């Protein structure tokens, strides 16, 4: 049985995979991590005890029958009541996370991907360094809490500019309503005069590389799905003084494909969402690999890639 | 008592 | 240069390791994780440019000169002012953590221990499973949010009882700012009638094994320092079978340091409890049995292997 | 709305 580690509000990727798994003659159990412990019962035995078992209403999954694990979405304990004490709620979340992580890490069979591999590939500074050691171009990157280094960094890349971004995912719910998020943003001359807040939280700054194309590369095992989109606000080839777009298939150079495969092999991954950009002079710059990045918007929308089939195959075929 | 990333908060 | 990843309020283990490193003709930089970003400056470069530098007052460290890393204490940014907005503070703590973790993971040289190894050995359920696969006795354990499975677990071990414990480390601060902590605690029959709170947080229950001694085992490389106390620590000689099994457990997780807890029954049965990759050791060095552990850590940090 | 581990909180 394929154990699918997700949450209740996950998107259409889950039913796409379970049906492709079910259509191959195998079965799959959906484990919504956010509905634990409030609704889902998990029993984890260590020793010569009874078998570990996950119970979700009528559904029941014995952990000895797990042949594969899809390490998809991890939202441990989100459905804990809001009216709970904040000290007990934060402590309960950390206990739930350690519990379910220990369950997954103890299960045998095929993992997509193992926790130790996803954890090790989540260091974005290590991603760029390993990609560069493999011969891939990476943008100039500085994570810093030091204004003098940041000023020096923005100055040497003044012609094209620099952006900033956070290494973490989070949101600030301010005032009375909305959620606020730090997207990758250009830093301005005015932002450079207000660098005093770096002593309370560092940021990651990157060389802003002008790009002709954005590449979205999804790898399943050794199968490479490459999609490109023209993001040029001013496209030179089409420019006309007298006078939409969508994602389309793209053929990577076999050298880039073999380098991305070595990147997957180094971290031990069999799934990965890789971001690259292509300059007008056809230089390929590696940006980021997300071991749990999305893929559904490349399958349900152009170029309608059949990734969910490839994932279900490697899950039920192991290797 | 603000950090530097506060100046880059958008909305979604 | 040995990078030492600790924090400002960490105990007297750091200076002794430092002096032992310095007395061996090498250099050592102390990096207090809690004093970043408010005081310590870190600059992590990726790309064709540099690697990075850490600046702390007059002291600076070029990450190119890092020959080894002691992954000791990780209190990322706990010296943030408490007058800060709580939403911004927790977001800053999460950003500071990922920044320094990526710094450590990217560094080459000898790590004691690597992050990926420590994160993998942190699964206590995996510790008991691998210890059992190597031939070590482990107490019957149940992690659960299910009262029915817990009641059966307590009836199963009704003769000796069961204890409960939390997998996580935390502390609840009451109204008087007093510090509350969940130690390993017995489970009474009154507790078994109030299991409804398991739907809000699971717990880890274990067979209460009656014991004669409690063993504190500290391993540096392949050197084993065993202490025993009656439940004033004393030396203790493990059977070689137990020592080799613990060495195989460390080699599986890829650790060269570990704090291992065991108990011995009156009939001399050795039960494996836990391995903490960053567990303390100083109290076994400054107090009986005065194990020279800080010397063994400094020697493995300088001599690589 | 209390979790089960609240019953075992001691004093450090």
């Amino acid at each position: 049985t394929v154990l699918i580690v997700t949450f209740s509000r996950d998107n259409e990727s889950i039913p796409l995979v379970i049906k492709a798994i079910e259509a191959m003659g195998k079965k799959a159990f959906r484990f919504d991590t956010d509905r634990f412990p409030t609704e889902v019962k998990v029993d984890l035995y260590s020793g010569g005890q009874k078998g570990g078992i996950i119970t979700d209403g009528d559904q029941k999954l014995e952990l000895k029958e797990v042949s594969a694990v899809w390490y998809r979405r991890m939202r441990y304990g989100l459905k804990l009541p809001d009216g709970m004490d904040s000290q007990f709620r934060e402590a309960s979340l950390k206990e739930c996370r350690l519990s379910i992580r220990g369950m997954i890490a103890s299960l045998s069979g095929f993992h997509l991907d193992p926790i130790a591999k996803v954890d090790h590939a989540n260091h974005k500074q290590l991603q760029l360094q390993v990609a560069r050691q493999l011969g891939l171009l990476i943008p100039g990157t500085l994570t810093s809490n030091n204004p003098e280094a940041v000023k020096q960094f923005a100055q040497e890349f003044e012609a094209t500019g620099i952006v900033t971004k956070m290494l973490s995912q989070f949101a600030i719910y301010g005032d009375k309503q909305e959620e606020m998020v730090v997207f990758t943003s250009p830093v301005t001359k005015e932002d450079l005069d207000n660098l005093e807040g770096l002593q309370f939280c560092p940021m990651t700054f990157q060389e802003n590389i002008p790009k002709a194309l954005e590449l979205r590369i999804t790898i399943v095992g050794e199968q490479i799905f490459t999609a490109a989109i023209n993001s040029q606000q001013l496209d030179g080839a089409i420019y006309d003084w007298r006078k939409h777009q969508q994602w389309q298939p793209y053929d990577l150079p076999k050298t880039i494909e073999k380098q991305l495969l070595e990147l997957m092999k180094y971290f031990g991954l069999n799934y990965g969402a890789i971001d690259m950009i292509v300059t007008p002079d056809e230089r390929y710059i590696f940006l980021e690999i997300n071991p749990v990045g999305e893929f559904f918007w490349l399958e349900l929308y152009p170029p309608y890639f059949p990734i969910s089939q490839a994932i279900a195959e490697i899950l039920v075929n192991s290797a | 008592a603000l950090p530097f990333f506060a100046r880059f908060l958008s909305v979604s």
